[PDB]
């Protein structure tokens, strides 16, 4: 009843729009070291994409300023420290999802299905990590973000069906980590492809339930491949 | 940008 | 920090959409004393209108589902400690800005212009206090907005022109203060009214770098008389 | 509905 007060608390806040006190309660019911159930998992992942998703934007924003003000000594150095800042908050964040992974998310994972969602999670992190990561420092970090998109992206060939939406929406984010962090738009193109058509070639696979996810990721995964094709 | 998001 | 550094981290804040570094960075540079710029009053104006607009959006997401929670006491409870914990930060806000109005804007301001400005901000805030407010402190808060708004009406209807965006926006909140805080839909549609006639009957003292602004509320003007004559 | 920035 008290991790259902938690995970309520959580519900009321992601409709009222506080992130904040969204991602608290949900670090809060993982730390209790239960396994998350599908809904959990989804309020928990909803709630720091959010937290993370207004540092990125902001980043994006000061980095495009920065680059716009050369030759304007004073903005450009004010700009900076502000990215600078941003990025302290950025880190800080990653760190705590990656910490909530590393010590109860990834060890309880009993099922193909969420241990393939919490290492494509653990991609993802590194990856906006390595978003922002310079010099040494970055090399790691995007060994790693790599390392957990390879282990989720062989267990999701080997125990899920091509279409479905957490296979798909690994898929997406690996060929997206290629594209950006690896600068490899073909191996990019390839892996967006190759989960495009083995999915295309599945389609009596889609259950009632998740043939929208798996739908709409299919369409994202073709949407990214035009753009880098064009 | 086109992700997940996740 | 240098006042001019200040305003130049609120302008980098407010393109990174990041209202609370924004309002910190406008409350120093207001409580160095000087009297603000067109420019810093709005830095200020906006920053604290996304800080307060967060909260009252989250306020009538709250306020709703618990009305419509009217059955299950416990369920209704926690949506009711929860709006309760959203009106103390509004509070908090609200008390904030009204503070830096009384201490250093509305005794600093030189001009109609700027007085007019501070003395509607003042409206409003003890306006957003009156929504969240009950029984008998509300009248004394619904009263000092109305002395506020009246102040402001006066003074802009001597010294400013019917376009002035500044007499416009005034006209506008002080009609929705009479609609949803007076519940005086007459009053409210007689204020919003003569407000858009007077402007439409000169809009030849429209000028280049404000007659967007004027165009704008006189819009939202009648599309509140719209709405309320429905 | 009030005053737009
Ligand atoms: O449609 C309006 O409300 C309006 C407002 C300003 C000027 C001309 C207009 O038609």
């Amino acid at each position: 009843m008290d991790k259902n007060e938690l995970v309520q608390k959580a519900k009321l806040a992601e409709q009222a729009e506080r992130y904040d006190d969204m991602a608290a309660c949900m670090k809060s019911v993982t730390e209790q070291g239960a396994e998350l159930s599908n809904e959990e998992r989804n309020l928990l992942s909803v709630a720091y994409k959010n937290v993370v998703g207004a540092r990125r934007s902001s980043w994006r924003v000061v980095s495009s300023i920065e680059q716009k003000t050369e030759g304007a000594e004073k903005k450009q150095q004010m700009a900076r420290e502000y990215r600078e800042k941003i990025e302290t908050e950025l880190r800080d964040i990653c760190n705590d999802v990656l910490s909530l992974l590393e010590k109860f998310l990834i060890p309880n994972a009993s099922q193909a299905e969420s241990k393939v969602f919490y290492l494509k999670m653990k991609g993802d992190y590194y990856r906006y990590l390595a978003e922002v990561a310079a010099g040494d420092d970055k090399k790691g970090i995007v060994d790693q973000s790599q390392q957990a998109y390879q282990e989720a992206f062989e267990i999701s060939k080997k125990e899920m069906q091509p279409t479905h939406p957490i296979r798909l929406g690994l898929a997406l984010n690996f060929s997206v980590f290629y594209y950006e962090i690896l600068n490899s738009p073909e191996k990019a193109c390839s892996l967006a492809k190759t989960a495009f058509d083995e999915a295309i070639a599945e389609l009596d696979t889609l259950s009632e339930e998740s043939y929208k996810d798996s739908t709409l990721i299919m369409q994202l995964l073709r949407d990214n491949l035009t753009l880098w094709t064009s | 940008q086109s992700s997940a998001n996740l």
